[PDB]
RNA sequence: UCGGUACGGUUUGUGUAGGAUAGGUGGGAGACUGUGAAACCUCGACGCCAGUUGGGGCGGAGUCGUUGUUGAAAUACCAC
RNA sequence: GGAGCUUGACUGCGAGACUUACAAGUCAAGCAGGGACGAAAGUCGGGAUUAGUGAUCCGGCACCCCCGAGUGGAAGGGGUG
């Protein structure tokens, strides 16, 4: 796109490692705003995924939410079926979900179920495998409490898991937030990056680190700031 | 450039023949090795210490961390399940029993304690995400449409040689290792399936490693050339057009020293056994040379070479074999349907066809082991055939190679002549006490040359062989095919060697089938060469095996 | 042609004892069932490579 | 001048089905319009029977996607 | 001379002898573990017997975890094969 938006990539320099405060400024006057664009951040890794033990993969709680929709389906029955109702989820599904999902219709982000429910999901789980709409029982969402979880998606769980050469993706909210309120999700994730940090990684475990929005180009960022992100 | 394997001083030596002797060399992902070198050089033990199945005797050849490494041994093991069954022990091996696991959750969480099974549920699922094993079942379903296979649902037993190939390399393809070692990997298959393998083996991440005898399946595949002479291995880079200009230079300055070696010491000869005169006296210093450049002349006595020579049959008359309307078949597929056709007197035959199409059931008729189901084969009263199948008794692998040719008798009948069975057996290579060898360490070079002295001391005018140009080398297998034109009666090869039935034939019988018949044959009166200028008178997109 | 070989136990993998085979009459290795001093019982034992 | 490393720009990927040449992951309903939106023509690059784009109609009308379709996976565009 | 099953071609010891300048060389019933064969008694620590070989030093390897130069390790040494 050699275009007249690129006047919004000349401001931003490709030699200027910034800081996440003013990552959050590059990033508001280099969206468009007929989109309401979606702040990323992409980490380059210094881990080997070929081991097994070298995964990086868990999940976050940002404290500023992330602006989205957030649709839940719920495979539960009971008064487990009404709580999830009751929580907010506009989809809490049963075991006749069995059917609306494999005839085409995966309109949903993450499932949550009982134990009890996942004996017949799991079957199922064919064309949910790959999209990543399963259920995985570290991030909360296989449990017996399947109210708390329905909360957390609208409180702004995000599932990162390092890809097959070596990079992170993650989302930190939309354009339309402050600044300062987007270096409080940014610094929320870094520091629960380096918890997963495996204990068999060789070299400097956060290398290469950027953060763009939907449309504009990269922002290089520090990798050296891992405490100051207020 | 992180490598996948290296040796480190390596020398591996069955006693007298020595394999290794201090090499050292490393294997980098993106290599693309064919290793040559003539029978009895140690090519195959060479891949059996990468697999990790052999062992040297000194030296440490070990393995890059990660890195499995996967090898087609030059006769592939199968199982005796299914097709379908067979390519699942490799390739999803260990992921198919994370997968019967799953499934085995599936019920049995539900009815049990839902805690400790809940992780145990969670860890299989965190292993079927990198792998992407969740679509299984459709992998194994292209993966045989690729090397075009035999359906799923049938048994490996009555299968064809090529396709008992087809269905081993699919076992090695599916788990995409980080060091192959395909030993002899063209062999049995068709024209198809090695131009297959050659576009595969291009774009493919990870080391390749393969001994070949062709030459064509190797400038194909391979960019980096390495060599295994008596111990020492050379590698360099070419195109196996210089690898043969080199090997015969090597030999070229070597016999021009061991001949100046020769006539120091007929110089020197001369002087110890010159007598001392006057009371000076013998120096004991070239007394002590002498009797070590005796030494340095007798480990290199190397040439021994003999022809491969048939026994001529008695004479042979008019009519050699007559096939007049035959069909044969084993189920509703019909292989043979209305061919007629003579065999001549003092010709040689070639048989073609692509992999399961019924060359071998075709001498089985011959022969009389199966049966015509219409039409009828006539043999004439002067023919006395020769021929062993490779699969009803074949060799025994604990007796040796002595008492295979022979049954522990010491002369044989060749066909109305006696011969000793040692003066036999060393007329085909196996010389000394390599006479003693079981058939089980024998290698593949000398398997094809054990079943031609079955096959010939039965004294036929009629031979017929079913590819003799499997694993052999360019020295022996210029000394068969000289043997095929001084034979006076009609033999006929079933091949795949494209560049021999061009050299030595004079008949051709050829798969002509298409998609209404699937079943004709056709006979030319002609050489090979021409066979394909009357092809085109009378009358594609690589599949992928992966995603 | 008469190397030594050592063969060791199946089970605790020690070297107790060191003989003689013929290599053309023996290609493959030998399979005994000697005592093990480690063990305390007759096991099989097998040539080291 | 010829090699190495570091950083950056452009480019490259064809089953079997699916308008057809789908590299991997995340974002994503809009990306662009001082022109190749239409549009032909020529010429240079790669090749599996086509996608790469220096521009002559020039800046005026509509191309692409969000839908549906097929499949393990979707189409713009951007980020690594 | 022939056939069946097998690994005692053992581990821990060995009173007492032959030979002998020394160093070596040779025989040994019998006790215990754990086995083979035999219905048992029993026999088996390679071959009918005597040749088929090489001291010590210095090194290699597997095992035992014995010492570990301030202490915990490790290096290196040590034992048995
Ligand atoms: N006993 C049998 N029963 C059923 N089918 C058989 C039997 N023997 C062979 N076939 C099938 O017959 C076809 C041809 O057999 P065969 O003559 O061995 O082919 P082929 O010429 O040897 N193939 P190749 O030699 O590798 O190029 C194949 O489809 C075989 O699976
Ligand atoms: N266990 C063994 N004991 C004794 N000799 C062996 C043993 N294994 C292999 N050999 C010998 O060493 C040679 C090495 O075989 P090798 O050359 O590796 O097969 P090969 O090179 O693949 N023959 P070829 O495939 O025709 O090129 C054999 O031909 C035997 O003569
Ligand atoms: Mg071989
Ligand atoms: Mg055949
Ligand atoms: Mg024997
Ligand atoms: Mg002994
Ligand atoms: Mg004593
Ligand atoms: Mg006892
Ligand atoms: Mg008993
Ligand atoms: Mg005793
Ligand atoms: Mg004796
Ligand atoms: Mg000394
Ligand atoms: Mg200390
Ligand atoms: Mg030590
Ligand atoms: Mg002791
Ligand atoms: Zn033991």
């Amino acid at each position: 796109t050699s275009k007249a938006y690129r006047a919004a990539a000349a401001k931003v320099d490709r030699t200027n490692l910034y800081t996440p405060l003013q990552a959050a400024k590059l990033a508001k006057e280099t969206s468009s705003t007929k989109q309401d664009a979606t702040v990323e951040v992409a980490i380059r890794l210094g881990v080997d995924p070929r081991k097994a033990d070298q995964m990086v993969r868990g999940t976050v709680n940002l404290p500023h939410g992330t602006g989205k929709t957030a649709r839940v389906a719920v495979f539960a029955v009971g008064e487990k079926a009404d709580a999830a109702v009751a929580a907010g989820a506009d989809v809490v599904g049963s075991d006749d979900l069995i059917e609306r999902i494999q005839g085409g219709w995966l309109e949903f982000d993450a499932a949550i179920a009982t134990p009890d429910q996942m004996a017949k999901v799991g079957r199922i789980a064919r064309v949910l495998g790959p999209r990543g709409l399963m259920p995985n029982p570290k991030t909360g969402t296989v449990t017996a409490d399947v109210a708390k979880a329905v909360a957390d998606i609208k409180g702004g769980k995000i599932n990162f898991r390092v890809d097959k050469q070596a990079n992170l993706h993650f989302v930190i909210g939309k354009a339309s937030f402050d600044e300062k309120l987007l270096a409080e999700n940014y610094g929320a994730a870094i520091d629960e990056v380096l918890r997963l940090k495996p204990s068999s990684s060789k070299g400097r475990y956060l290398k290469k680190i950027t953060v763009s929005t939907t449309t504009g180009p990269g922002i290089p960022v520090d990798p050296s700031i891992t405490r100051n992100f207020a | 450039a992180e490598f996948i394997y290296t040796m480190k001083k390596v020398r591996k030596a069955h006693g007298d023949k020595v394999i290794l002797d201090d090499v050292t060399l490393s294997f980098y992902p993106g290599a693309k090795i064919g290793v040559v070198g003539p029978n009895g050089a140690g090519k195959s033990s060479v891949l059996r210490i990468m697999a990790g199945l052999d062992k040297p005797n000194n030296g440490d050849a070990f393995l890059a961390t990660g890195a499995t490494v996967g090898i087609l041994q030059q006769e592939p093991p199968l199982n005796e399940d299914k097709t379908v069954r067979g390519n699942v022990e490799e390739g999803m091996g260990d992921i198919k029993i994370k997968l019967d696991r799953f499934n085995e959750v599936a019920e049995l969480m539900a009815t049990d304690y839902t805690d400790e099974l809940m992780e145990e549920m969670g860890r299989l699922q965190e292993e079927l995400d990198h792998a992407d094993a969740w679509d299984l079942d459709a992998q194994l379903e292209q993966a045989m449409d690729a090397l075009r296979c035999p359906p799923a649902d049938e048994p490996v037993t009555n299968l064809s040689g090529g396709e008992r190939r087809r269905v081993a390399l699919c076992k090695l393809l599916l788990s995409k290792p980080d060091l192959l070692l395909l030993d002899e990997p063209t062999n049995h298959l068709d024209a198809e399936s090695v131009q297959w393998l050659e576009q595969h083996l291009a774009s493919y991440p990870g080391a390749i490693l393969a001994v070949t005898h062709d030459r064509y399946f190797l400038d194909n595949v391979a960019e980096w050339i390495l060599e295994l002479d008596r111990g020492r291995a050379y590698p360099y880079e070419g195109n196996y057009s210089t690898y043969l200009e080199k090997k015969a230079e090597r030999l070229a300055v070597q016999g021009r020293k061991d001949a100046k070696l020769q006539k120091r010491l007929t110089e020197e000869l001369a002087w110890v056994r010159s007598g001392a005169k006057a009371r000076q006296a013998k120096s004991k210093a070239r007394l002590q040379r002498y009797e070590e450049m005796a030494a340095e002349a007798e480990k290199t006595r190397k040439l021994d070479f003999e022809e491969i020579q048939i026994p001529v049959g008695p004479r042979l008359g008019n009519v050699v074999v007559e096939v007049d309307h035959l069909d044969k078949g084993y189920d509703g597929r019909a292989l043979i349907k209305d061919l007629s056709f003579s065999l001549p007197r003092n010709g040689i035959v070639g048989v073609i066809g692509p992999n399961g199409v019924g060359k071998t059931t075709l001498f089985k008729t011959i022969v009389g082991l199966e049966t015509p189901d219409s039409g009828s084969v006539k043999v004439g009263e002067t023919v006395k055939l020769s021929y062993v199948d490779q699969a009803r008794a074949g060799i025994d692998p604990r007796k040796t190679v002595w008492e295979v040719v022979s049954d522990g008798l010491d002369y044989i009948q060749v066909g109305q002549t006696e011969v000793p069975s040692r003066a036999y057996v060393s007329a085909f290579g196996f010389k000394g006490p390599d006479q003693q060898k079981p058939a089980g360490v024998l290698s593949g070079g000398e398997r094809n040359r054990l079943n031609l002295a079955l096959t010939l001391k039965q004294g036929g005018n009629l031979i017929l062989l079913d590819e003799p140009t499997n694993d052999l080398d360019v020295e022996t297998l210029g000394s068969l095919e000289n043997a095929l034109l001084n034979f006076p009666g009609c033999a006929v090869v079933i091949s795949h060697d494209r560049w021999f039935l061009d050299r030595t034939c004079t008949h051709i019988l050829a798969w002509e089938g298409d998609d209404d018949n699937e079943a004709k044959w056709f006979w030319f009166e002609g050489n090979f060469g021409a066979y394909e200028e009357n092809k085109v008178e009378r009358l594609v997109t690589h599949r992928k095996l992966t995603r | 042609v008469r190397p030594k070989i050592t063969l060791a136990c199946e089970v605790c993998k020690h070297r107790n004892y060191i003989t003689k085979k013929n290599r053309r009459n023996d290609p493959d290795r030998l399979e005994l069932k000697k005592f093990c001093p480690n063990c305390g019982k007759h096991q099989a034992h097998r040539e080291t490579r």
